[PDB]
């Protein structure tokens, strides 16, 4: 079978400014027909992907002429000069010369912008919860540029690892930056047999964390 | 003008099959080859195969030999895929594709788990300063996805959605939104936490 093989993962641009993407193939597309069938896709989150380029440059019809593909053989790129917002998303090189079918792994356009240190917020578990048996611990970390983000939870100075659910947003379309949800599920029981607990956000644009803490004797 | 148009989500148990369908409008059904592709994690995409509507002949990637079965009903302009036998790791997205257009995708979620509402938990402050942030925690439903829309709409540009985690079998996903505390709690904050799969909506006004 043959091997898209997409560079970069990720690609944080400004507005207007130019993108490109590699594909390399691990054999050739150019079709005993003559024709190179190598396609790029552009898939919007929410979407389906939606056809860019066929034929390693030829744009589909609707398609603004900022985006450029190239290439021959086992190498291409796309290139995309003055990317607008509606360009973010997620891009896939694909080979329609061979059987099976194959696609890149992606590349996905993202907005860059200035580093931002994350907003912290906790909250104990809901009254309402504890009736149920179960106990939620919720830390949010909100608002922070770059995506990467570490969450550390301590139970009394005592880090704690296991229950633990994190789960981050997609670049926010205003202000371009990340969030990201942390919640410590514990016992009704196991959440009783203690007294603080702390959420720490350790982000680049610190090198101490922000914490965040409760007691439960409050 | 061309469409594609598939068949609605579907949760169906470990061991059964699925029969989703890909409706054709605006062309001529049977002068274009339909594809269908695999999409995990709303990322990786596997190619499944092909068929040729006019005869009928399918070309399969050997890797859905046995697990896929292409079918076309010319008279009604409609493409199918069968999935046989299933397991969780056929999960996924499906989409199927003419050269140029792809049908919006059916979600298929094997597991043996029932359809479960969720419960839903207020996130208030028990602050200073002069915004607030406030949430609801969604836990325990079953299968994808819920809405959480926060005073009817009127919030979401300070609004975060966290996608869904599986937790014992069940999802748990979160909502936050910040508001400025001139307005909260001096006036109500509620999120509605819609799951079409079980026709349940819970509202929450969250209280200090
Ligand atoms: C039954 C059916 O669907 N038949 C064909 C499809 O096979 C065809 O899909 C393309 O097929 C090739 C292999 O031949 C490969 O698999 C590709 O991935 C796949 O897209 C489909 C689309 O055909 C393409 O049509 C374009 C017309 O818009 C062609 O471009 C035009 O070609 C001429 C030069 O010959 C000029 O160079 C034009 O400027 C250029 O726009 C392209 O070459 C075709 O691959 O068509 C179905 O009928």
């Amino acid at each position: 079978d043959v091997l898209l093989t997409q560079t970069p993962l990720s690609l944080p641009v400004n507005l207007g400014d130019q993108a490109s993407i590699s594909c390399r193939s691990s054999q050739t597309i150019l079709h005993s027909d003559g024709y190179t069938y190598l396609e790029w896709y552009l898939q919007r989150p929410g979407q389906s992907p939606k056809l860019l380029i066929y034929r390693v440059y030829k744009r589909f019809s609707g398609i603004p002429d900022r985006f450029r593909g190239s290439g021959s053989g086992m190498d291409f790129t796309l290139t995309i000069s003055g990317v607008e917002a509606e360009d973010l998303g997620i891009y896939y090189c694909f080979q329609g010369s061979y059987v099976p079918r194959t696609f890149g792994g992606g590349t996905k356009l993202e907005i860059k912008r200035a580093d931002a240190a994350p907003t912290v917020s906790i909250f104990p578990p809901s009254s309402e919860q504890l009736t149920s048996g179960g106990a939620s611990v919720v830390c949010f970390l909100n608002n922070f540029y770059p995506k990467d983000i570490n969450v550390k939870w301590k139970i009394d100075g005592s880090e704690r690892q296991n229950g633990v659910l994190n789960s981050w947003t997609d670049q926010d379309s205003k202000d371009s930056t990340y969030s990201m949800s942390s919640t410590l599920t514990l016992t009704k029981d196991e959440y009783e047999r203690h007294n603080s607990y702390t959420c720490e956000a350790t982000h680049k644009t610190s090198t101490s964390p922000i914490v965040k803490s409760f007691n439960r004797n409050e | 003008e061309v469409q594609l148009q598939q068949s609605g989500p579907e949760l169906i148990k470990p061991g059964a099959s699925v029969k989703m369908s890909c409706e054709a409008s605006g062309y001529i059904f049977t002068e274009y080859y339909i594809h269908w592709v695999k999409q995990i994690q709303g990322r990786s995409l596997e190619w499944i195969g092909y068929v040729h509507p006019k005869t009928g002949d399918v070309i399969y990637n050997q890797n859905f030999r046995g697990k896929a079965t292409l079918t076309v009903n010319r008279s009604s302009n409609t493409a199918y895929m069968e999935l046989h036998s299933l397991t969780s790791e056929d999960s996924a997205v499906y989409y199927c594709a003419r050269w140029d257009s792809w049908g919006q995708g059916t979600t298929l979620t094997v597991s043996s788990a029932k359809t479960t509402p969720p419960s839903v938990y207020p996130l208030a402050p028990g602050t200073t300063g002069s915004s607030v942030t406030l949430g609801c925690l969604v836990k325990g439903y079953f299968p994808e996805s819920v809405t959480v829309t926060w005073n009817s709409g009127s919030l979401s540009s300070s609004v975060h959605t966290f996608p869904a985690l599986l937790q014992s079998g069940l999802y748990t996903m979160s909502s936050s939104v910040t508001v400025p505390s001139s307005t909260w709690p001096s006036q109500t904050v509620t999120c509605s936490v819609a799951h079409p799969a079980s026709s349940t909506t819970v509202d929450k006004k969250l209280e200090p």
